[PDB]
RNA sequence: ACCCCUAUACCUUCUGCAUAAUGAAUUAACUAGAAAUAACUUUGCAAGGAGAGCCAAAGCUAAGACCCCCGAAACCAGACGA
RNA sequence: CCGAGCCUGGUGAUAGCUGGUUGUCCAAGAUAGAAUCUUAGUUCAACUUUAAAUUUGCCCACAGAACCAAAUCCCCUUGUAAAUUUAACUGUUAGUCCAAAGAGGAACAGCUCUUUGGACACUAGGAAAAAACCUUGUAGAGAGAGUAAAAAAUUUAACA
RNA sequence: ACCUCGGAGCAGAACCCAACCUCCGAGCAGUACAUGCUAAGACUUCACCAGUCAAAGCGAACCUCAAUUGAUCCAAUAACUUGACCAACGGAACAAGUUACCCUAGGGAUAACAGCGCAAUCCUAUUCUAGAGUCCAUAUCAACAAUAGGGUUUACG
RNA sequence: GUUAAUGUAGCUUAAAUUAUCAAAGCAAGGCACUGAAAAUGCCUAGAUGAGCCUCACAGCUCCAUUAACACCA
C-alpha cells in the first residue's frame, strides 16, 4: 500500500533522502533541506525502493 | 499518596454526573418529562417565542432537555415547537405556567402534552 | 486460548525523591499516563517523562489545575464542574539552588 | 580461541576481534552500535544519531576482548593522521 | 494505612449529592478566576509559595461624570471606536492622586526599602521631579526606575518640586566597589528653602553616577526629606561610602523621608572620564563568569558513553606526548 | 572383659540417604590438575628496560604462583577370513 | 555376539553423561534474573573470595511519592563499622519445608507456581523417633553453676 | 496448543515478580517533509545487545499513536541507502519420516507395576423430616442438604 | 521484486488512419404461445494524464493486469 521512494535533490546535488508515498499517488516533488548547499531546495523523485 | 493527609486531593469524577415517570413519592411531587407545543405560521413568532420559555427555565433553574421542532404541514406552513421541561414543584406549577400564559404574543397555542 | 501477556516491567515511576539533589537534565520520574505533571524547572519529553532543567532539589507540591485552552478534552472537562469546584495536581519541581553565575574582576584596566 | 598454535606455539587472535573493535592505549574499546546502517527509514532521527557513535565497552567485554587478542595490539601507535590520536592517553583519572 | 487530613479538603464543602441542580462554570474563564483565587489562598499543604516565595469626593465625582456622559459628541466618538484621551491631563492627575502609592511598589519591586531602610517603608508624597539637562534643548527626566546613561548625568540635574526646610540626598545603592552592604552617595543638599535647590547646603559636591563595566545595571535613588530644623551634619572613595539606614536613624527625630526617584545606570564611554581624570585611579572590569559544568566523576570503563566522553575531562585539546 | 548409660557404618549422588539408592571380601603394590596473555608478590635497572628482534606517558627484565583420571555405541582407511 | 564380520591403524575418537579425583590445620563462604535447537549445559548479571584504593555504608524523622490492606521507597539525627570504587578470577545458576499474601487444582496432595520472611543443606537441646516446628549460634579442658525451649485437657440427656 | 512485542488483573501503595494463569491487543495507518546537524545530564525491561529522554548551541521557522518489530556476515547500489512469517521472532540452512531389528550413555531429575500422599470419584454411618409405605416421617425405603469415618475403585501427585 | 507483453460496445474477436460483426439486450413480424430464422436500429471516453503534428493510430506519462523471472547459504 505504501511505498518507500528516494528523493534526489534538484540542486545541491548528490543528496537522496527516502520518503513514503501510497501507491496511488503520482510523484512526490518536495521542498525539503539540502544539507550541501545549507538552503530549501526542491526534491523530485527517481526510483522507488520497496514496496511496503 | 495513600498514606498521607493529602489522599484524594486531586480526585474528580464525584463532580461529574457522566453517565421517566411522574414522580409524586410522600411530599416532594414533580412532574415527569413535559412537552410544549408551540404552533403558529410564523417562523419569526415561533422561533422567537421557544426562545423565551428558554430563557424562561433557565432563569428558574428547570431542566430542559430538548428544545426540537416537528417539520410543518402545507395548509401555508404551521411551524410547530417543541420545548421539553422536567421538574416542578407544588408552588412552581401554577405560576410557571401563568407566565407562558401571560406572554404569549399573537395568536400563538400553548401545548402541556406530554412524551410519545 | 490466553496468549500475550508476557510483557515486563516497564521500571517507571519516581527516581529522584523528595529533597533530592539534582543536576540539569537528570529523569525525575518516568510515568505511563500523567500522574505527576511539571513544574518550576522541570521539562516533559515525548513519552511524558519528567527530567529537571536547573540544578537544584525537587519538591513535590499540589496546586491547581488549569489546563490550556486549545486542550479541547480538559476543557470540556473544567467546565461540566459545579461552581465552587476545583481541581488539583501533583506537580514536580526543582529549586534552583546556585545562582546563574557571578561578577568577578577581571583586570584592572 | 588457539592458545598454542601448531607451527610456533603462540596465541593466535581471533581475528573476528579487529574487524570490529578499535583498542585505545588507555585499555577501552571502541565499537560502533549494531544496526546502525539497518532500516534506517523507519527510525527517528533522535535514534538514528544514537546509532552513529563510536561508544565504550564494558569492563568485563574488555577484559573478554583483551584476552582474544595478543600483545601486538595493546602497542603505541604513533600514526601520522590518527583521528583516535587524542584519545589514546587518560587524563585526570581518580580511579 | 491512611492519615486523616489536617485542614478541609478542597471540593468538600461544595459538594453535594445532586449534580443536576447545582450551577455550573460553563466557561473556561469562570474557572480560571476562582482558580487563581484558590492558589492566591494559604494552605496547610506543600505549595508552590512556599519554596518560591469623602462625601465630597463623590459628589463632584458623579457629577462631572453626569457631564462627560451628556455631550452627544462624546457618545459619537467612543460608539465609533474612534475616541481618544490625551495621556498629558492624566499624568498630572495621576501624580496627585494616587501616584504616591504606585510609587511605593515600584520602589519594593526595584528593591529600595530593602537596602535604603532594611524593609522600613514610606510613601512619597511629595512629587518632585529630578530632570537632567542633555546639550542645551531637551532635558531627560528621572521619574521611578528610568534608565539614564552617565553621560546624560554628567553635570548636577534641574530638581523641581511643588512643595513649601529639606534636604535633599543621591544614594548608589550598588555602586560600591569594596563593600556588599554600603553605598556610594553622590551629592546632599540639605536644609533646602522651600523649592529653591541652588540655596541648599552642598556637604557632598556632585559625583556623576559610575557604573563599572560589564558589572550590570546599578540604581541610584532621589531621597527627598521632610525636614523641621536645621542640623549641623559629619574625591576620596571611601569618605563617600555610608549606609542610608544609620545616617536616618541618627536624623529620624527631626526629618521624615518624603519623595523618591530612581533611575538605573549601565556602563558608558563617559565612565571612563570619571575613573581616569577626576577620580584618579584604574577603572575595574568585570565579566559575568558563570560556574563551571558539571560532569560526573569519571568512570574507568565508560559503559555506552560516545567516544566525545574523554573529551569532557582534559583541559588542554593540544597533543601531549609524555616522555616521548 | 561383658552387664549400666550414650551413639541411625563410610563414600558418592542429591531438596533430602541408617536408608531396602551407588560402589566396596580384604591385604600389598600401582592408579588421577599438564598452560596462556593480563594482574599479583619479590628483586635488578630506571625515562628507560632487555645479551639485537620487543615493550615503554614508570616502565621494563627475570623468577614464583592456576587449568585431572577411566568409560561408549560409533565413523573411516588397509589387510585377513567361505 | 551380524540392522552389517573380524583385526590393526587414525585413536589417549568424542561424551553438556555416570563413576573416580590421594598429607595436616585454620579462615571467609548458599538461591535476584536474562539469553540460548536452551532449560542434564553454558555466557553475562547477582551472590561469593582475595588484594588494593578511598569515603561513607547500614539503622533511619519531619516533609514527600495518582488519579481511574500488612508494608515499602526516600530520609538527617542516632546506634554503629562498614560500604563503594579498582584489580584478579573461580564456583553456585536441577532446592526443600514452615508462617504469611495470593494463583492453578477439589478452598485434595509430603501438589504446582510467584512474592515477603524464616529454618535446612552447620553445631547443640527439645517436640518419642525426626533435614525444614521451638530453644540456641564462634568452637578448647573441668568429676562447677544459673538457665532456655521443654509433660494435653475433657465424661455429657429423668420429669409434671 | 504454543514460541516475539504491548495494555490490564494476580502483583491494592517505590521498583521488580511466575504460571499450558485470567482478559484484551500488535506485525500498522495517518500528517509532515528542518521526521536538519550537534551536544550537557540522565533513564533502562533485572546481564549484554539493543532501547529511551534531553537543556544549551548551529541552522531554520514565527510528529500523532501503548505495541506497530529482526543482530552479524560485505556484498546487490556510483553513492545515499535497501533487502528475511530469519514468526522456532538474540536469528544455524534451505536437512523429513521411521525403528517391535534396534544400540549406547544416563535418569527414579521422568512414565508404566507396587508403596506412599490425597479423597474429587466410590463405599459407609449418623443428623434433618420433604415424600413414598391405605391413613401413618422413622416396619421398610428415601429427595434437597449437613456432619463424620473408611482407604476396595477410577483418578491426581 | 525485476524484464516482457497486455488493455474494447452488455461481452469478445478483428480492422494497420477511418472503426468492421457475431453474440447480448430493444421492439415490432410469422405462430394458439414460447425458443429459432429473418428484416431492422442500438450498444465502442478505442484502460489513460497532456497534445509535436491529428491520432486505436505513438513515444513519454501512466492505473489495473498477464507470462517468464521468485538468484545466492
Ligand atoms: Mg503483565
Ligand atoms: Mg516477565
Ligand atoms: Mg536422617
Ligand atoms: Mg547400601
Ligand atoms: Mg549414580
Ligand atoms: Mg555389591
Ligand atoms: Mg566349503
Ligand atoms: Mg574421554
Ligand atoms: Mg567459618
Ligand atoms: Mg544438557
Ligand atoms: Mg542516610
Ligand atoms: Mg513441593
Ligand atoms: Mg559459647
Ligand atoms: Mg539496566
Ligand atoms: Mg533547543
Ligand atoms: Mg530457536
Ligand atoms: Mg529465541
Ligand atoms: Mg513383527
Ligand atoms: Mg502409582
Amino acid at each position: 500500500k505504501n511505498i518507500l521512494v528516494r528523493m534526489v535533490s534538484e540542486a545541491g546535488t548528490g543528496f537522496c533522502f527516502n520518503t513514503k508515498r501510497n501507491r496511488l499517488r503520482e510523484k512526490l516533488t518536495l521542498l525539503h533541506y539540502d544539507p550541501v548547499v545549507k538552503q530549501r531546495v526542491l526534491f523530485v523523485e527517481k526510483k522507488k525502493i520497496r514496496s511496503l | 499518596y495513600k498514606t498521607k493527609p493529602t489522599h484524594g486531593i486531586g480526585k474528580y469524577k464525584h463532580l461529574i454526573k457522566a453517565e421517566v415517570r411522574a414522580i409524586n413519592l410522600g411530599t416532594d411531587y414533580e412532574y415527569g418529562v413535559l412537552n410544549i407545543h408551540l404552533t403558529a405560521y410564523d417562523m419569526t413568532l415561533a422561533e422567537s417565542y421557544a426562545q423565551y420559555v428558554h430563557n424562561l427555565c433557565n432563569s428558574l433553574s428547570i431542566k430542559v432537555e430538548e428544545s426540537y421542532a416537528m417539520p410543518t404541514k402545507t395548509i401555508l406552513t404551521t411551524h410547530e415547537r417543541v420545548v421539553q421541561i422536567s421538574g416542578l414543584s407544588a408552588t412552581f406549577a401554577e405560576i410557571f405556567l401563568e407566565i407562558i400564559q401571560s406572554s404569549l404574543p399573537e395568536g400563538v397555542r400553548l401545548s402541556v402534552k406530554e412524551h410519545t | 486460548k490466553n496468549l500475550g501477556g508476557k510483557s515486563s516491567g516497564r521500571r517507571q515511576g519516581i527516581k529522584k525523591m523528595e529533597g533530592h539533589y539534582v543536576h540539569a537534565g537528570n529523569i525525575i520520574a518516568t510515568q505511563r499516563h500523567f500522574r505527576w505533571h511539571p513544574g518550576a524547572h522541570v521539562g516533559v519529553g515525548k513519552n511524558k517523562c519528567l527530567y529537571a532543567l536547573e540544578e537544584g532539589i525537587v519538591r513535590y507540591t499540589k496546586e491547581v489545575y488549569v489546563p490550556h485552552p486549545r486542550n479541547t478534552e480538559a476543557v470540556d472537562l473544567i467546565t461540566r464542574l459545579p461552581k465552587g469546584a476545583v481541581l488539583y495536581k501533583t506537580f514536580v519541581h526543582v529549586v534552583p539552588a546556585k545562582p546563574e553565575g557571578t561578577f568577578k574582576l577581571v583586570a584592572m584596566l | 580461541l588457539t592458545y598454542f598454535s601448531a607451527r610456533k606455539g603462540k596465541r593466535k587472535t581471533v581475528k573476528a576481534v579487529i574487524d570490529r573493535f578499535l583498542r585505545l592505549h588507555c585499555g577501552l574499546w571502541v565499537r560502533r552500535k549494531a544496526g546502525y546502517k539497518k532500516k534506517l527509514w523507519k527510525k527517528t532521527p533522535a535514534r538514528k544519531k544514537r546509532l552513529r557513535e563510536f561508544v565504550f565497552c564494558n569492563k568485563t567485554q574488555s577484559k573478554l576482548l583483551d584476552k582474544m587478542t595478543t600483545s601486538f595490539w595493546k602497542r603505541r601507535n604513533w600514526y601520522v593522521d590518527d583521528p583516535y590520536q587524542k584519545y589514546h592517553d587518560r587524563t585526570n583519572l581518580k580511579v | 494505612r491512611r492519615t486523616p487530613p489536617l485542614g478541609p479538603m478542597p471540593n468538600s464543602d461544595i459538594d453535594l449529592s445532586n449534580l443536576e441542580r447545582l450551577e455550573k462554570y460553563r466557561s473556561f474563564d469562570r474557572y480560571r478566576r476562582r482558580a487563581e483565587q484558590e492558589a492566591q489562598a494559604p494552605h496547610w499543604w506543600r505549595t508552590y509559595r512556599e519554596y518560591f516565595g469623602r462625601t465630597q469626593q463623590l459628589l463632584e465625582r458623579k457629577q462631572a461624570i453626569q457631564e462627560l456622559r451628556a455631550n452627544v459628541e462624546e457618545e459619537r466618538a467612543a460608539r465609533l471606536r474612534t475616541a481618544s484621551v490625551p495621556l498629558d491631563a492624566v499624568r498630572a492627575e495621576w501624580e496627585r492622586t494616587c501616584g504616591p502609592y504606585h510609587k511605593q511598589r515600584l520602589a519594593e519591586y526595584y528593591g529600595l526599602y530593602r537596602d535604603l531602610f532594611h524593609g522600613a517603608t514610606f510613601v512619597p508624597r511629595v512629587p518632585l521631579h529630578v530632570a537632567y539637562a542633555v546639550g542645551e534643548d531637551d532635558l531627560m527626566p528621572v521619574y521611578c526606575g528610568n534608565e539614564v546613561t552617565p553621560t546624560e548625568a554628567a553635570q548636577a540635574p534641574e530638581v523641581t518640586y511643588e512643595a513649601e526646610l529639606w534636604t535633599l540626598l543621591l544614594t548608589s545603592l550598588d555602586g560600591h566597589l569594596l563593600e556588599p552592604d554600603a553605598e556610594y552617595l553622590h551629592w546632599l543638599l540639605t536644609n533646602i528653602p522651600g523649592n529653591r535647590v541652588a540655596e541648599g547646603q552642598v556637604t557632598c559636591p556632585y559625583l556623576p553616577p559610575f557604573p563599572a563595566r560589564g558589572s550590570g545595571i546599578h540604581r541610584l535613588a532621589f531621597l527627598l526629606f521632610k525636614q523641621d530644623q536645621p542640623i549641623d551634619f559629619s574625591y576620596q572613595l571611601a569618605q563617600r561610602t555610608f549606609r542610608t539606614f544609620d545616617f536616618y536613624k541618627k536624623h529620624q527625630e527631626t526629618m521624615t523621608p518624603a519623595g523618591l526617584s530612581f533611575f538605573q545606570c549601565r556602563w558608558d564611554d563617559s565612565v571612563t572620564y570619571i575613573f581616569h581624570q577626576l577620580l584618579d585611579m584604574r577603572e575595574p572590569v568585570f565579566e559575568f563568569v558563570r560556574p563551571p559544568p558539571y560532569h560526573p566523576k569519571q568512570k574507568r570503563f565508560p559503559h555506552r558513553q560516545p567516544l566525545r566522553y574523554l573529551d569532557r575531562y582534559r583541559d588542554s585539546h593540544e597533543p601531549t606526548y609524555g616522555i616521548y
